[PDB]
Parts: structure tokens; C-alpha cells; sequence
């Protein structure tokens, strides 16, 4: 908690490129055969995306603006991040929202939050009972004056490590509207190397938040100074007022989505 | 022709309520004339069938002894055993021309059925 | 208006407020309906033309024989096939060249 | 019938052939609602009684949703000083069904009354608190001015005039620092043609209603696309499919016949609609089902009747639709009736349609 | 509108009021007389044919 990771240095601004991320269903609604456009905060296709990781000299923990929209896609093996900070001053002065998975539901919660120097989670030395469950919470020192808490329904993570190419995908898309959090979740299996895999894919709503507070900045969880990381890979987008074609299905999954201004 | 098509303003403007059909009487006829005019193009659209398919009020057959002088004429002739008389060229013709039709009668959007059908039109030919 | 459907609106404001409401909605549609009404009467002197044409090739080719140029098709007028098609007809045009 | 071409042809004398005249709908027997149970009922008048209320910027909020609304105490009924409502009253939403409901009470001025309203602008709506249009309750307001009112203004509360942008719906602001008020700012320190953002109320009881306190006590109302939770006072009104009947799911009002289909939808998708933009199938928001939207049978009636001086027999047709009610006969054009069918062939005399002709014979 | 009359119209309301029902009037009958035009139009086209 209050020491840092020793390995860990200054991250250099890599880029990368994302294809056909960012297609979301924008309302609740059902759809079959029908075709429709929207105009919403979207990522736009063939755009660029940061390029994110973390490797046993660079740790990714930085802090980056919420203001304009943000997208999470991440490519991972071992889906070695547990989770997002959210707040603006980050620290006890005001309320801060923490969104963390313990294996099994999803925690979310607004608090006063004391904020130290470098925040992360996890457990060590697994080989004994994995069960991957959160035990030892090294993000903030304590909590208190709670004006809201949420649960989620049971989910499944498989935190194992492995070798090779990349195998689990989970793309978030994290938005305010008139004070609700609208989340987005998705996960599919993938196969890649470098960069992003060609394909597409539709994410589908999770829960919205009746939250209603301002988020300015953001922070990335991964996995006390001692600990290493596996391999991790993920990115941090910028929504857009951009204008998509939807298709949709019999049975209301969208196959095909097309940028208008991108072609 | 094409396609026979019937509107009606009473269901366009609301169904099951008194708010569309009260406003409605002070605008009066408006689209009662309007409900007139597509009544018309429907009839014009049958009438049009009458004045070219059929020349003549006799109906001609084949002889089932066909000398035809070397030329094959079984193509545009229709074939007997089909239960609608068609020929091998007009086989093409329909398969070739292409619900929607049935989700926009849900908003009170009418088509009538034509004075003739498929059948009919074969047999003047 | 504030929106498409009077079920919400005829709920919600009160019969003097919803009166405007409803007014607007109305007025547009009947428009929208005229707009209609006039395209179809536009397309149906269209296929009227179409329609008196092929009563003429109908009568000239198949059922006489026309010395027309351009008419039946090229070449010297031999005669003519009709063939249904759906809302149309097709002409099997036999010339000689 | 025979009068009803009368009417339709503005004459006496009908001449022979086939007349449109009246337009046929089948009216819904019955209503078919279906929601789940009652959670709770929303505080309407426990609020009522509180001491003091919060302030424009401060609003306290009970949360209790599935909005069936307590019925029970209703203190709105010509207690209060001014009644300014919007939508239906109270009562009547016990007839509609809410997803959550904030219940909220503040004190504000005279001019502020009139900037009270959903989706509309004003000082206090921007700046401070805005109504949903998802609101279709009352606004109540009564006059306090006996008793929050003290001599050289009353300092207590508080309010916030001004702010650098406008408050989006269901937002709050709780800062009472000096930050920017106009389009420039003017880094912290009050100065720089820049104004302290945080007010104090001055109300003296000696001056006219704009000065005076009216404490306002209104319940937030949310109205989404996510699934009821409540149906009336009753709920289901067991359905009988294969009839004409008035539905209303997931907020959803037509009228049309409900049907089961073969429809494969996702958990995560409540209702479906067509390419019209119109209810099309929906999913029952009480139990596990999927209900598919065939709306009430409907058509023109077609008139049949020779000539005045030939005879009065008059045949009614209607077309495309089966006739389950009612010589009555069914041909490809629909439901006809008055008329015999001769499996011979005549010339065509009356236009029917569809391959059919009718005339009058022996 | 609230009546056909537009002598009605101009001896009850005021004059800011009474050029709103009278331009509702106006509107619907210049739509009518457009209607009517159009008709002659679509039926001269006919008889030149």
C-alpha cells in the first residue's frame, strides 16, 4: 500500500489499432430482422487506441480523464485486472466509486476512500487453494460514510495462469447519462498474438448505477511490494458522437455494424 | 398495372378513439376525397388489364394433333398437366419478379386483391 | 409535438393542453397522407401511358401485322408472342433481317 | 345496408354494383395486464409532516420504489395555500406503475414557483434541481411564510444562483466553495467579474409573495424501458388468448390479439418491435413466457345490391377477414354474406374480385 | 378554427387574437384551393392525352 511496486518505472504513449470495438445495443429494446441507426458516444471503427500492459519493468497504473467517454477492452490469459477506480480527487476529501470482482459477484460501492500510494489486489502464492477470492485489500486503508452499495448477480472468472497466445476478452463501456452509470459487459474467447485479433462482436448491458456523481479521472486495478505480474493486456478508449448502422438478427444479436463518416 | 392499394384516414390518424375522429369532423372531408382518389386509382388499375390482355371475347386452343411446319411453339405454349396453366417462359417471368406487405397493414394500409389472377391472365394469353 | 404516440400524450396532459398536442400530430399526418395520395395519382397517368401503349402494340403486333418502324422491333414486322408477366406483359417480337 | 349506399351515394336510387360504405373493427372484449406483485408503497404524506425541509440544492430523498404510491393519507386536497399540478393527480396513479420514486422537499420563492415544471429551465431548474419528464405527479406548495420567515431575512438555508453550466436531470451539488459562476473563470477567489456562487435566502415576512417561503414537496418519478414490477390494484385479469383485447406490457398500451410463438429472444431483451417502429412481441415481466402482438381483425365493407328497380336483396362482403359472429359464405376475397354460390361460370356483372362475380339471378 | 364566420371572429376577439383562428383558416383553404389545383392539373394532363 504505501510503498510503491520496485520494479515498476515510467510508461512510454503506445498506440495501437482497434477495428470494429465499440458497437453496443443502445437501448433495452428487442430487435428482429430490422435494421436501425442511433447516435450516440461511440468508438469509432479503425481508431486508435492506447496500448496498455504490464510486464515483470512496466506497471500500469496511470490516470487518465473520464470526460470525454472511456472504452475498456481487454486481452488477457489470466484476466489479470480485477477491476477500475473511479472519482475525481481520488482520495478521502470527497466520495470516490469502486467497481471490484471477487470471483464472484461484483462489488460496487461509494465511499470516502483513502488513497495510498499504489493501490492493487490479488492473492499470492495460489498453488494452496486457489479459489481466487479477494482477501487481502491493498487499495485503500479504510472506508466510511457509504451513501451507496450494490450487488451483483454471481458471475464466473478463471484468474489461472497460462502460456501462449491470449484466450479471454472482456470489453467494458463505462458512460454517464443525467447521473446513471450504464455498464456494458461481454466476454468471449479470442486468439492473439499482438495488437487485436480481426473479428466483431455486440456487448450487451450489465447494470446501471442510480449514482449520479461526477467522475473527472480513473484508475486501473491489476492482479506487498514484492509481488510480480503475469501477462496482461488491455486499453483505454475515447467515446465519440459518432453515428452507427445496426443489424440485427432473429434472435437480436447484431452481426454487422457499419461507421457512416468512417468510409 | 400495379399494385391495388386502399388507405383510410379514420385508422391513420388514431385507432379506438374519439380525440382523432372529433378533430377529424371539423376538418371535414379533407381526406375523404382523399380516400376517393385511391378508390379510383384501384379501378384504374383493373381496367387497364381489360383494354390490352384481352382483345377478344373467344377463347382458342391447340389441336392435340400439332403440325406446326418445323417450328417448336411448345415453349410459349402452356402446359395442360400443370394445375395452373403456364408455360416455360413464363415460368422465368414469375420466378424471376419479387412480411412487408403484411406489417404495413397493421397501420391501416389496405391492398386489394386484383380483378384477375394468375390463372385468368394465362388463359386470354 | 412532444410525441408520436396519443396514448401517452392523452394520458398524461389535460383535454385544453393535449388539445395542441394533438393538433400538431393531426395536421401532419393529414399531409403526409396528401403526399401520398398525389405520388400515386402522379404514377398512376404513368402507367396509364404504359397501359394504352400496350394495348396498341397489343392489337398492331401480336394481333395484326405492322409495317412500323421502331414499333415491334428492328427489323421487317413478322408477328408477335404475348407472354404474362406478373403486372405486365412481355412481347415475343419475330422479325425479319 | 340497402339505405346505408343511400347515404354513401347522396341519392335515392341505387344504381347496380359494388359500394364502399362503412369501415368494420372488432373492439376488445376484455384487458389484459400483467405485472408482478407489490413491493412497497412510496411515503406521500409521511413527508408532510416534517419540521423543516432542505433546502433548492440540498434535497433529502426516502427512496421506495414500485410506484403503486400510498393512497391511503392524502393531505392534498384544499389544506394547502397553491395547488399547481402537472399530469394526473396523486389518485390516479394508482392505475399507473412507476420504476422508482424520490421523494423530495424544498423551500423556494415566490418568481420560483413558476420555473417548477419537467424538462424547463429557470434558476433554480438549471442550477440546482430540474424535474424528470418522467414526472406525472403534483407539485403541492404551501405558504410558510409564518414560520420559517424571521426580521432581516432568515440566513439558515441556503440556495446556489448561479453555476458554470446547467444541471443535467437527477443531478446534485453540494459544494458550497466559491468556484466559476460565469463562462470565464476566474481561478477561486471571488473577484474578476466572476459572482459567489452560494445565496442565502431573504425572506421578510413584511414583503409580497416573491420574498415569502413556500416549502414544495415533490416525489421524483422514473419512467424507463425496464420491466414494471406492478399492475393496479389488481393485476392480472387472467388472460384467454385468441381474443381481441387492450394490453399494456413492459409500458407498452395497444390493443391486438396475444399469441404464442416460436420467437427466441435474449434475457437482457424485454420487447421487440417491427420495422414500423411499433409493439411487435414482448416477454411477460411476471413469470417466464413470450407473447407475440397480432392486432384486432379490421377491413372495409363492400355493399352488393342491384338496381332500386330491380330488386332490394342486398349482399354484404367483407374483405379479407373470417367472419366467426354472423347464407353465409367464404371466398378468397372474404366474408360474404346474402348470397348463394353457383359452381357455374356466367359473364361477370358486379365486380367482386378475386376471381369472383356476382349478379342477380334466379 | 372556432367558426367559418370571420365576421364573428373579428367582433368577439381581440385583434392579436383574432389573426390566429383567422390564420388557421387561411392555411386550410389555401391547402384546399392547392388540393383543387392539383386535381385540375392531374385531370388536364388527361384530356390532353
Amino acid at each position: 500500500q504505501c510503498v510503491n511496486f520496485t520494479t515498476r518505472t515510467q510508461l512510454p504513449p503506445a498506440y495501437t489499432n482497434s477495428f470494429t470495438r465499440g458497437v453496443y445495443y443502445p437501448d433495452k429494446v428487442f430487435r428482429s430482422s430490422v435494421l436501425h441507426s442511433t447516435q450516440d458516444l461511440f468508438l469509432p471503427f479503425f481508431s486508435n487506441v492506447t496500448w496498455f500492459h504490464a510486464i515483470h519493468k512496466r506497471f500500469a497504473n496511470p490516470v487518465l480523464p473520464f470526460n470525454d467517454g472511456v472504452y475498456f477492452a481487454s486481452t488477457e490469459k489470466s484476466n489479470i485486472i480485477r477491476g477500475w477506480i473511479f472519482g475525481t480527487t481520488l482520495d478521502s476529501k470527497t466520495q470516490s466509486l469502486l467497481i471490484v470482482n471477487n470471483a464472484t459477484n461484483v462489488v460496487i460501492k461509494v465511499c470516502e476512500f483513502q488513497f495510498c500510494n499504489d493501490p492493487f489486489l490479488g492473492v499470492y502464492y495460489h498453488k494452496n487453494n486457489k479459489s481466487w477470492m479477494e482477501s487481502e485489500f491493498r487499495v485503500y486503508s479504510s472506508a466510511n460514510n457509504c451513501t451507496f452499495e450494490y450487488v451483483s448477480q454471481p458471475f464466473l472468472m478463471d484468474l489461472e495462469g497460462k502460456q501462449g497466445n491470449f484466450k479471454n476478452l472482456r470489453e467494458f463501456v463505462f458512460k454517464n447519462i443525467d447521473g446513471y452509470f450504464k455498464i456494458y459487459s461481454k466476454h468471449t474467447p479470442i486468439n492473439l498474438v499482438r495488437g487485436l485479433p480481426q473479428g466483431f462482436s455486440a456487448l450487451e448491458p450489465l447494470v446501471d448505477l442510480p449514482i449520479g456523481i461526477n467522475i473527472t479521472r480513473f484508475q486501473t486495478l491489476h492482479i506487498s511490494s514484492g509481488w510480480t505480474a503475469g501477462a496482461a493486456a488491455y486499453y483505454v478508449g475515447y467515446l465519440q458522437p459518432r453515428t452507427f448502422l445496426l443489424k440485427y438478427n432473429e434472435n437480436g444479436t447484431i452481426t454487422d455494424a457499419v461507421d457512416c463518416a468512417l468510409d | 398495372s400495379m399494385t391495388k392499394t386502399s388507405v383510410d384516414c379514420t385508422m391513420y390518424i388514431c385507432g379506438d378513439s374519439t380525440e382523432c375522429s372529433n378533430l377529424l369532423l371539423q376538418y371535414g372531408s379533407f381526406c375523404t376525397q382523399l380516400n376517393r382518389a385511391l378508390t379510383g386509382i384501384a379501378v384504374e388499375q383493373d381496367k387497364n388489364t381489360q383494354e390490352v390482355f384481352a382483345q377478344v371475347k373467344q377463347i382458342y386452343k391447340t389441336p392435340p394433333i400439332k403440325d406446326f411446319g418445323g417450328f417448336n411453339f411448345s415453349q410459349i405454349l402452356p402446359d395442360p398437366s400443370k394445375p395452373s396453366k403456364r408455360s416455360f417462359i413464363e415460368d422465368l417471368l414469375f420466378n424471376k419478379v419479387t412480411d412487408l406487405i403484411c406489417a404495413q397493414k397493421f397501420n391501416g394500409l389496405t391492398v386489394l386483391p386484383p380483378l384477375l389472377t394468375d390463372e385468368m391472365i394465362a388463359q386470354y394469353t | 409535438a412532444i410525441s408520436s404516440v396519443l396514448n401517452d400524450i392523452l394520458s398524461r396532459l389535460d383535454p385544453p393542453e393535449a388539445e395542441v398536442q394533438i393538433d400538431r400530430l393531426i395536421t401532419g399526418r393529414l399531409q403526409s397522407l396528401q403526399t401520398y395520395v398525389t405520388q400515386q395519382l402522379i404514377r398512376a397517368a404513368e402507367i396509364r401511358a404504359s397501359a394504352n401503349l400496350a394495348a396498341t402494340k397489343m392489337s398492331e403486333c401480336v394481333l395484326g401485322q405492322s409495317k412500323r418502324v421502331d414499333f415491334c422491333g428492328k427489323g421487317y414486322h413478322l408477328m408477335s408472342f404475348p407472354q404474362s408477366a406478373p403486372h405486365g406483359v412481355v412481347f415475343l417480337h419475330v422479325t425479319y433481317v | 345496408p340497402l339505405s346505408e349506399t343511400k347515404c354513401t351515394l347522396k341519392s335515392f336510387t341505387v344504381e347496380k354494383g359494388i359500394y364502399q360504405t362503412s369501415n368494420f373493427r372488432v373492439q376488445p372484449t376484455e384487458s389484459i395486464v400483467r405485472f408482478p406483485n407489490i413491493t412497497n408503497l412510496c411515503p406521500f404524506g409521511e413527508v408532510f409532516n416534517a419540521t423543516r425541509f432542505a433546502s433548492v440544492y440540498a434535497w433529502n430523498r426516502k427512496r421506495i420504489s414500485n410506484c403503486v404510491a400510498d393512497y391511503s393519507v392524502l393531505y392534498n386536497s384544499a389544506s394547502f395555500s397553491t395547488f399547481k399540478c402537472y399530469g394526473v393527480s396523486p389518485t390516479k396513479l394508482n392505475d399507473l406503475c412507476f420504476t422508482n420514486v424520490y421523494a423530495d422537499s424544498f423551500v423556494i420563492r415566490g418568481d420560483e414557483v413558476r420555473q417548477i415544471a419537467p424538462g424547463q429551465t429557470g434558476n433554480i431548474a438549471d442550477y440546482n434541481y430540474k424535474l424528470p419528464d418522467d414526472f406525472t405527479g403534483c407539485v403541492i406548495a404551501w405558504n410558510s411564510n409564518n414560520l420559517d420567515s424571521k426580521v432581516g431575512g432568515n440566513y439558515n438555508y441556503l440556495y446556489r444562483l448561479f453555476r458554470k453550466s446547467n444541471l443535467k436531470p437527477f443531478e446534485r451539488d453540494i459544494s458550497t466553495e466559491i468556484y466559476q459562476a460565469g463562462s470565464t473563470p476566474c481561478n477561486g477567489v471571488k473577484g474578476f467579474n466572476c459572482y459567489f456562487p452560494l445565496q442565502s435566502y431573504g425572506f421578510q415576512p413584511t414583503y409580497g409573495v416573491g420574498y415569502q417561503p413556500y416549502r414544495v414537496v415533490v416525489l421524483s418519478f422514473e419512467l424507463l424501458h425496464a420491466p414494471a414490477t406492478v399492475c393496479g390494484p389488481k393485476k392480472s385479469t387472467n388472460l384467454v388468448k385468441n381474443k381481441c383485447v387492450n394490453f399494456n406490457f413492459n409500458g407498452l398500451t395497444g390493443t391486438g390479439v396475444l399469441t404464442e410463438s416460436n420467437k427466441k429472444f435474449l434475457p437482457f431483451q424485454q420487447f421487440g418491435r417491427d420495422i414500423a417502429d411499433t409493439t411487435d412481441a414482448v416477454r411477460d415481466p411476471q413469470t417466464l413466457e413470450i407473447l407475440d402482438i397480432t392486432p384486432c381483425s379490421f377491413g372495409g365493407v363492400s355493399v352488393i345490391t342491384p338496381g332500386t328497380n330491380t330488386s332490394n336483396q342486398v349482399a354484404v362482403l367483407y374483405q379479407g377477414v373470417n367472419c366467426t359472429e354472423v347464407n353465409v359464405f367464404q371466398t378468397r376475397a372474404g366474408c360474404l354474406i346474402g348470397a348463394e354460390h353457383v359452381n357455374n361460370s356466367y359473364e361477370c356483372d358486379i365486380p367482386i374480385g378475386a376471381g369472383i362475380c356476382a349478379s342477380y339471378q334466379t
